[PDB]
């Protein structure tokens, strides 16, 4: 259950509040009955409220409006930028940082024993959030061979076997495998080739990944309020 | 609420309006300002009037609420039915509660029933039972001789009759009647006084009037219901209600009033002889029943009063009236009362 | 006395500097005076709905409900005290009779 | 109920009147019966009428023609120009003048305490009628913020929030809001943009408003005769 709570504004009236929320002034008597107010409902200052603190409310006192509010179906335009940042951070999850020391496992991508945990400098375990989290998860999936992870046959990639000849065919195989691995992530709305080239031994390519938009993540997280899990089991 | 009036409110508004500005100086009939102020002051006047009325209503409601003195609802009519058998009953017969009694007289189609189980002793030829009207209010006040049918169907029954007119059915308690009982409550807060005894006897709703007859070291409470009877259950209830109010150590006794049962036979002449029929007879009989059954304790019956009551029905249509059973006024003692016996009218 | 608060927002609430004889302010303050007087009377009306704080006419209503009628030149305080005493009269003993005498 | 009343014209006859109104001369006997006329129905002058004033009518006397007349379904062409002016004045309503001192609340349009009542110079409250009334009501609606008026959530305009950037987008928002506010009035048949421009800080625009035509207002007011209210609760 959730309800709206209104702070009494300067020289406000109950009729104005009723019009503002219920869309009709007729509910002011219901608002009085629910809040248990005496006739001078909104006193000028706290000196009048001292006469009867229980049954009177002054400026800056909080009223309760029993309308069943729900955090979904709320216009994203109202939400503050910090609130949107926190919401997308929740949507994209928080995880222990393992992709620290990028150079080392970039020098040995196909091998095992490549990545490890790290500390945040404050004596606690390091953590990657939001975009850093997505980076970590996408790197780990791409780097993991498919079928090597226990309890998860399909998690990973087949790039360890695509060290083939220098022709466009193997390039296309690599590209298709990379697109499959990126599409396997539920959060990745789509992925597509940008450019590639062959320099004899060395292959080079680059991709573009569109994660779910702010609006979708906000809708997902605010829907999750109904359950209260606020966690990701994808 | 100071009970202001429209003219003063409008005058005050117009005076302040003039005082705040010298530009506005047209308050003649038909002007916008005068109409607006008139409407405002009229609404204020109506608010004040309704506030006064609501405060009066609130005072009555708080009086009712504080003492829990709930106002009396309509009472359902009741009375006594006699029954005769073909021969003295050989055996203990039975009549259960809810045994219905009805009347073939279509003018009074109301129904009655027993609220109590009855039996008769061997070698008895008749029985009396008390029946209640199913419907509440004045409708169950049928005249004598109305109830003549029993819906039990039992063969041993020869005949059934209500010997007297029912009078115990009544509507909601009137405003002044309620107001008078509350005064009796206030007086009877002092438990041991004569008025307190009278209130305790009247505490039972069924009881109509009470006369407390006082002697040295002895109290006699004459009480009756709206028919003039006093049933043993009602006597016990009055006694139990008087335990809280009667004085300690003084003897007290409850007995039924000295009821007198006036039969009437009236010969009435009619100027317009076409009007003769059953309707006029029944109307006159009804008027006589209502007159006699409205007499209170110790009201004497005066034959000339009854004559004027009959003649005022229609002074032109009714020519002359003569009584075939009454010749002199009837004196009723303090503990006495009069009630209608068989009422009969002959149209000439 | 929320007449200025619930008034149409664009109307002026204050006598305008440009004209000391501003008719708008005159009308508004007139109506406001009547609103505040009616509020005052409604607040004072509570005293009439209580036996403790009632006065002449409503106190006579209470005494008519209790059965006690005002005497010649009988004020409100002594009258309500007489009603209260009349409700609380001990009866049926020597002390009661002595007090009644 | 309403009936036609005819003034006897010079050397008129009852047959001519019957033909003129009932479209047939046969009703002349009904006209005599209803008006209770003796044989010389239309005398030459009042000297003859002195002989029997009750049962005779002279020139300039008014006859009654019991035909159920109704002010609607009347050709507007007959109605006099003054009558049309009064009818449209009734249609567009009379109200207390508050938009006096145009300069002051034009200098402070967004603020409160901007307009006030005024006097007509004859010691009575000032009043605006017809076009002046429409001007007052349209100005007041445009100037009123939406939702600020008690008992009327939708009355007002959102221009107080449209003090945005200097681009065509905000111009279009202003124009759309103004068209919404003008369309909200029932009497405004339509409104449309004429021209607009931007001078850095200052925005300028102009609109065209077509109020209901004389014919429609005449029909509305003459229909209102059946009820007799002659007032506006729109």
């Amino acid at each position: 259950m959730r309800f709206k709570k209104h702070v009494v504004q300067h020289e406000e009236t109950m009729q104005a509040i009723a019009q503002r929320y219920y869309g009709d002034v007729s509910y002011w008597i219901d608002l009085v009955e629910h809040n248990n107010l005496k006739y001078p409902y909104l006193v000028e200052t706290d000196e009048e409220k001292m006469k009867d603190p229980e049954r009177l409310a002054s400026t800056g006192d909080t009223l309760i409006i029993p309308i069943e509010s729900d955090l979904t179906d709320v216009s994203a335009k109202e939400i503050n930028s910090r609130d949107k940042d926190v919401l997308v951070e929740l949507a994209l999850g928080r995880d222990l940082n393992i992709t620290a020391d990028e150079k080392y496992f970039n020098e040995h991508g196909t091998s095992d024993n490549i990545l490890a945990f790290s500390t945040n400098g404050n004596g606690d375990l390091d953590t990657v959030k939001g975009i850093d989290n997505m980076k970590q998860q996408l790197q780990a999936r791409l780097l993991t061979p498919r079928g090597s992870l226990m309890l998860h046959p399909n998690y990973g990639s087949d790039l360890h076997n695509l060290f083939g000849l220098n022709i466009p065919e193997q390039a296309t195989l690599i590209e298709m495998e990379v697109l499959r691995t990126l599409t396997s992530d539920n959060r990745v709305k789509s992925a597509n080739l940008i450019d590639w080239k062959i320099q004899g031994n060395v292959y080079s390519g680059q991709f573009s990944v569109e994660i779910k938009s702010v609006e979708e993540s906000i809708n997902f997280v605010l829907g999750q309020d109904e359950e209260g899990i606020f966690a990701l089991f994808e | 609420m100071k009970t202001r009036k429209l003219t003063n409110i409008l005058s005050k508004l117009i005076d302040k309006t003039m005082a705040g500005t010298s530009k506005i100086t047209d308050f003649t009939p038909g002007s916008a300002s005068r109409s607006l102020l008139e409407a405002v002051s009229l609404e204020i006047e109506q608010f004040y009037i309704l506030t006064k009325e609501n405060i009066d209503w609130g005072i009555q409601e708080g009086i009712i609420e504080a003492f829990d003195f709930q106002k009396r609802q309509s009472k359902r009519a009741y009375g006594d039915v006699t029954i005769q058998f073909y021969q003295p009953l050989d055996m203990r017969m039975y009549i259960p509660a809810g045994t219905t009694f009805t009347s073939t007289r279509q003018e009074y189609p109301q129904q009655f029933e027993t609220l109590v189980d009855y039996y008769a002793e061997p070698d008895s030829t008749e029985i009396v039972v008390e029946v209640y009207c199913k419907e509440t209010g004045v409708a169950g006040n049928v005249p004598e001789g109305t109830i003549n049918t029993i819906a039990s169907g039992s063969s041993l029954i020869r005949s059934v009759n209500n010997e007297y007119s029912f009078n115990t059915g009544t509507k909601e308690e009137s405003q002044e009647d309620f107001k008078r009982r509350f005064h009796s409550f206030v007086e009877s807060r002092g438990r041991a006084t004569n008025k307190s005894v009278r209130y305790g006897a009247l505490q039972i709703p069924d009881v109509e009037g009470v006369y407390v007859y006082e002697e040295t070291g002895h109290i006699t409470v004459f009480a009756h219901d709206r028919n003039g009877n006093l049933s043993d259950t009602l006597k016990e209830d009055i006694i139990d209600a008087l335990q809280d109010y009667r004085p300690s150590g003084i003897m007290l006794d409850v007995t039924g009033v000295e009821k007198e049962e006036v039969n009437v036979s009236a010969t009435v002449t009619i100027s317009n002889k076409s009007r003769i029929g059953d309707t006029l007879q029944k109307h006159i009989e009804s008027v006589i029943r209502s007159y006699l059954n409205n007499l209170k304790t110790s009201d004497d019956l005066i034959i000339t009063d009854l004559i004027q009551a009959i003649m005022n029905i229609d002074d032109v249509l009714i020519y002359d009236v003569s009584f075939d059973n009454l010749d002199e006024n009837i004196i009723v003692p303090p503990q006495g009362i009069i009630r209608a016996g068989e009422i009969k009218v002959e149209l000439k | 006395a929320n007449f200025l608060k619930n008034l149409h927002p664009l109307l002026r609430r204050d006598r305008n500097k440009k004209d000391n004889q501003d008719p708008n302010f005159a009308l508004i303050d007139a109506l406001n005076e009547e609103m505040n007087q009616v509020e005052k009377d409604a607040i004072e009306s509570k005293l009439q709905s209580s036996l403790k704080t009632s006065t002449s006419e409503y106190l006579d209503k209470f005494g008519d409900w209790f059965g006690v009628y005002r005497k010649t030149d009988e004020k409100d305080d002594v009258y309500r005290a007489r009603i209260i005493k009349y409700l609380l009269l001990k009866r049926g003993t020597n002390n009661a009779i002595i007090d009644a005498i």
